[PDB]
């Protein structure tokens, strides 16, 4: 199975920092663009940031640029999101998501309904 | 002997009528242009649809200078569009309609544009970009109760291009805001265009009557560029 | 609250996985190491069929291995005479966005559908003689990805709303609904014995259904991305998969796990169609790189390439007799190979 | 909570799936190889046929 | 009565050397460019289509004009003798004029096709060859050969005695068998100046002016830059064709107009005209050379494969 | 014939 499982999160005092870890198994992690998506309580899915296959290309939503920084370790098939100075508005369920097909720069993965290649999610409370 | 050749000639006669009908249908088909009207639910797609029609696919047909346009809005689908979007490889252009006043959804719109632009199968189709609801954007900007910096930190370090042609009476704030919104999409498009396709940005309102003229104009240049690339002029 | 349910649901997956691993006695390669190769298949394009105005999305053969139906996204469903290259009928569609076509086994009806979400059945043996609609099946809330006939009055369908349905044409309404897919179901292949059928979806899985009961018998996984093609092994005890991860895999119903993987490092494009030969030795897979390759189904050896298309190959089909292979592509031409 | 009703389908289908018997992969390979060998001479693609019998000559 | 000359008619050794030097460079450059164009058009199946088969016709015609006009004339500039004898004297000029007609008519066809492309809508396809274009290419070849037939008909070989020496020379015979041949003898220079210089210039300038009007008189600003650049390249192509071809036709016209049989100095004029003609052949070949260079300069689609 | 034009044709380009 294409399994993505998130780790980290939990209660954090306003400010501080966290580190989210998504372990990718069952598929060639090195070959896929990967993303983080958030769903705040009472709100729809939002896309947080994305990292290309190698890590030489990166992008964030403006609301978090300078607070978050993505990282990946291909050799260990793991994706990281380091969050610093969490504002209370950052409380949401964060999911590690994988773009549908390999070797492409396009992705359609922030869905209000279910989407196949995405983890169960982790809730971060500020 | 007689029966076999009779049947074979009858089959040829039927194929001849089929060929005639296909020829006339090719004339009609290639006479029309096909557009994929795409955008968010809150985008004023209905206003544009009404503007054309004054003259679950909500097909819309309109005619400018004896040129027949055909506009499609795929509204009977789920949110996972990555598979049915491939049906529209042949369309002349994609009409992308964007709410320029809803800052929360601007990043979603930009991501959708980025995906459409770089998609393996749609990276040959130009995009006519309609920044809708400009009166709402202006009212929100002069209202001051909302700031675009909170959603796009780069706004504090942006200045209007010299080529900006603000309409009369506009505050510098509103022109700067709308041109930043335009420049985000232009950045995405110019990042990987490779001269295969171009994005044509426009501003429009709910009471604008010239959107069909804009689509005609933009389609003319899209076809012109495709033809010049086909004949190696570039 | 739901701790017991969660624990049992999580543990059942490992329960199935361990049994599969234990049943994994020996890889198919170890059993097929010594068997002869097919050689190199020099298949040539025999006929080229022209007349479609736009991209060809679907193509299907008749039971008699002569008549051929193809649907183009210009709003036409042509029936070709493959031997003669002539046409028989040109059905104008009410919607231009057809995505699938099927030939009824009896040959009296032909089906098509697409983004209109309606599966339209046509009659080619009307009393008046002119092709005309016979029913417009409605009820799916998504684009029709694939449809196949079980007989003249039953058609099995797959829709982008993540459900498969079984229709009764005379009644015009569903009889059994298949749910369990997480993503868009993209293709189905009815079993040779027409008792079961398997469908692959955009969730990296394929599922085996029972036409009579409607239950899900088995879910097959192992692909990394969306599955775009499915085809039953002629014996009816296996099926091949095509996916966007640029690999094809062969699954076995009884073993309940992948038996062989068909991939190459120089192939980075997806599979668009999959179809076996009559004997099951040759597996033909269309690709987005405009090339249809021939995989030896027992040794995973690429025995040939059918390079004749510009733009991606859309549909692939082998005659029931096995004397030819039909290839449709977005180049708007159909090419018959043997 | 209302999620109890929905939580059942995560189990049910996989549970009907688990109990169905299985055959060793070597035996499945035997089935496939035997079927391929049996119909070898009835496959115009595995063995190209004379042009006279091929309709598309 | 005509009196003798004031002086000798000759081709200077330095002039021979410099002309040969330029001629070898022209031969190599044109052959390389046209060979690359032919490779692109005939090796990759994806790049062969209606628009490109006219370019292929032009390239083939240019290859003929180089390979059957440069090697013969570069030799003649040195040897001053006719090697191949009677059989070839009827073939070389005929194929030469056929190829020139092919080149000019193909340029006209490209102009017409480009105007049609800019004017109308939806002229895009992958691999494909419209029946009209396949008809027109072969029609152009046929009409060029039909117009060139008189070339082969009129030429002959004559042995002559000159300056106390024996020579055999191939020329369009001063005495002609029939009235049609005499008309050709009396009109050839102007016929060439009209149909092969003035008709291509007219039918190219008219159509390219219409195309530039269609592009500029009707509706971001970068597309204005693209239109300006396309119009520029098109009109420089027309201008370079005109200037490359001009001197040869001009030499023929001046020969027809200024050569007075009663003028003792007529052979000074004639020696000058020989220099001008020998320049004209090289620059006429340069005309064929410039086409692939222009394609490499302005066609991005070709630059991907033309050269590293 | 006028021999000078013949000599011209002798050295002149084939045209």
């Amino acid at each position: 199975q294409v399994q993505l499982q998130e780790s980290g999160g939990g209660l954090v005092q306003p400010g501080g920092s966290l580190r989210l870890s998504c372990a990718a198994s069952g598929f060639t992690f090195s070959n896929y663009k990967m993303n983080w998506v958030r769903q705040a309580p009472g709100k729809g899915l939002e896309w947080v940031s994305d990292i290309s296959q190698s890590g030489a290309s990166i992008s964030y939503t403006g609301s978090v640029k300078g607070r978050f920084t993505i990282s990946r370790d291909n050799a260990k098939n793991t994706l990281y999101l380091q969050m610093n100075s969490l504002k209370p508005e950052d409380t949401a369920v964060y999911y590690c998501a994988r773009c549908p097909a390999p070797f492409t720069r396009d992705c359609f993965d922030v869905t209000s309904t279910t989407y196949a290649y995405r983890g169960q999610g982790t809730q971060v409370t500020v | 002997t007689e029966d076999q050749r009779n049947e074979e000639k009858a089959q040829r006669e039927a194929n001849k009528k089929i060929e005639k009908q296909l020829q006339k249908d090719k004339q009609v088909y290639r006479a029309t242009h096909r557009l994929l009207l795409l955008g968010a639910d809150n985008s004023g797609k209905s206003t544009i649809v009404k503007q054309m029609r004054i003259l679950g696919i909500f097909e819309t047909k309109f005619q400018v200078d004896k040129v027949n346009f055909h506009m499609f809005d795929v509204g009977g689908q789920r949110d996972e569009r990555r598979k049915w979007i491939q049906c529209f490889n042949d369309v002349t252009a994609i009409i992308f309609v964007v709410d320029s006043s809803d800052y929360n959804r601007l990043q979603e719109a930009l991501n959708l544009f980025k995906s459409i632009w770089n998609n393996r199968w749609l990276r040959t189709i130009s995009v006519i970009l309609f920044l809708n609801k400009q009166d709402l954007l202006a009212e929100k900007v002069l209202a001051g109760k909302s700031k675009i910096e909170d959603y796009f930190p780069e706004f504090a370090r942006y200045t209007t291009p010299e080529d900006a042609t603000p309409e009369p009476g506009e505050d510098p704030r509103v022109t700067r805001a709308k041109y930043f919104i335009r420049d985000e999409f232009l950045r995405i498009s110019t990042a990987s265009g490779d001269g295969r396709h171009y994005c044509y940005p426009h501003f429009t309102c709910a009471v604008d009557t010239e959107n069909a003229r804009r689509i005609f104009n933009d389609c003319k240049d899209i076809i012109l560029q495709m033809n010049l690339r086909e004949y190696n002029l570039v | 609250e739901l701790d017991q349910l969660r624990q049992e649901a999580e543990q059942l997956k490992n329960q199935i996985r361990d049994a599969r691993k234990a049943c994994a006695d020996a890889t198919l390669s170890q059993i097929t190491n010594n068997i002869d190769p097919v050689g190199r298949i020099q298949m040539r394009t025999r006929r080229t069929l022209r007349g479609h105005l736009a991209k060809i999305y679907a193509m299907h053969w008749g039971t008699d291995s002569r008549l051929l139906v193809s649907a183009s996204q210009d709003g036409k469903l042509i029936i070709w005479d493959s031997y003669t290259t002539n046409k028989v009928h040109a059905i104008p569609l009410r919607s231009s966005w057809v995505m699938t076509c099927a030939y009824a086994p009896s040959g009296n009806y032909v089906a098509c559908g697409g983004l209109d979400n309606i599966c339209s059945i046509y009659n080619l043996k009307t009393r008046e003689g002119n092709v005309r609609v016979s029913r417009e099946l409605a009820g799916h809330t998504g684009y029709l990805s694939c449809c196949r006939f079980l007989d003249d009055n039953q058609i099995v369908t797959s829709s982008g709303d993540t459900t498969c349905a079984l229709w009764d044409i005379e009644t015009g309404q569903q009889t059994t609904t298949f749910t369990g897919h997480t993503g868009d179901v993209m293709s189905l292949s009815l079993a040779p014995d027409t008792r079961l059928f398997v469908s692959g979806a955009c969730d990296a899985s394929a599922k085996l259904w029972d036409v009579r009961e409607g239950m899900c018998r088995q879910t097959f996984t192992g692909h990394e991305s969306d599955i775009n093609a499915i085809c039953f092994f002629p014996n009816g005890n296996a099926f091949a998969t095509g996916s966007d991860d640029a690999t094809c895999r062969l699954f076995d119903l009884r073993a309940d796990q992948e038996l062989m993987t068909y991939s190459h490092d120089n192939i980075i494009c997806g599979i668009t169609s999959v179809s076996f030969s009559k004997s099951g030795r040759l597996l033909l897979a269309g690709y987005d790189d405009f090339n249809c390759n021939v995989w030896d189904a027992l040794k995973a050896d690429r025995a040939g390439v059918l390079a004749g298309h510009d733009n991606r190959v859309s549909c692939l089909g082998v005659t029931d007799d096995g004397m030819a292979v039909a290839t449709g592509s977005w180049d708007s031409f159909l090419k018959i190979w043997n | 909570t209302a999620s109890i009703a929905q939580a059942r389908k995560l189990v049910e289908q996989l549970k009907m799936e688990a109990n169905i018997d299985r055959i060793k992969v070597s035996k499945a390979a035997a089935d496939l190889m035997a079927y391929c060998e049996a119909h070898a001479k009835e496959d115009p693609l595995l063995t190209p046929v004379p042009a006279s019998e091929n309709p598309f000559r | 009565s005509p009196p003798p000359c004031q002086g000798p008619i000759e081709i200077k050794e330095t002039f021979k050397y410099i002309n040969t030097v330029v001629s070898c460079l022209v031969f190599v450059l044109g052959i390389i460019g046209n060979s690359t164009l032919l490779r692109i058009i005939y090796k990759n199946k994806c790049m062969r289509n209606g628009p490109n088969i006219l370019i292929a016709s032009l390239a083939l015609g240019d290859l003929l004009h180089i390979v059957i006009d440069i090697p013969i004339n570069v030799y003649k500039l040195l040897a001053e003798d006719w090697p191949f004898g009677a059989e070839m004297c009827k073939l070389v000029p005929f194929i030469q004029k056929a190829s020139v007609g092919i080149t000019v008519l193909s340029l006209c066809a490209l102009s017409i096709d480009r105007y049609r492309a800019v004017a109308s809508w939806s002229r895009i396809k992958g691999i494909g060859v419209p029946k009209w274009t396949a008809v027109e290419i072969v029609l152009i070849w046929v009409v060029s050969v039909v117009l060139a037939v008189p070339e082969a008909i009129g030429f002959d070989i004559i042995t002559m005695d000159y300056k106390g020496s024996y020579l055999r020379i191939c020329l369009l015979h001063p005495v002609q068998k029939t009235a049609f041949m005499q008309f050709y003898k009396t009109a050839k220079d102007w016929w060439l100046f009209s149909f092969y210089f003035c008709l291509p210039l007219a039918i190219t300038a008219f159509f390219y002016t219409l195309m530039t009007c269609e592009m500029l008189r009707k509706k971001l600003n970068d597309h204005l830059k693209q239109r300006r650049e396309v119009a520029k390249t098109v009109f420089c192509l027309v201008l370079v064709f005109a200037l490359c071809w001009l001197p040869l036709h001009l030499s023929r016209i001046l020969k027809l107009t200024l050569y007075n049989q009663n003028d003792p100095n007529r052979c000074e004029l004639l020696s000058f005209l020989l220099v001008l003609d020998y320049i004209g052949i090289n620059m006429a070949s340069l005309n064929s050379c410039i086409n692939p260079i222009a394609l490499y300069l302005v066609s991005k689609r070709f630059k991907n494969c033309f050269k590293s | 014939m006028d021999k000078e034009a013949v000599y011209f044709a002798h050295l002149d380009i084939i045209w």
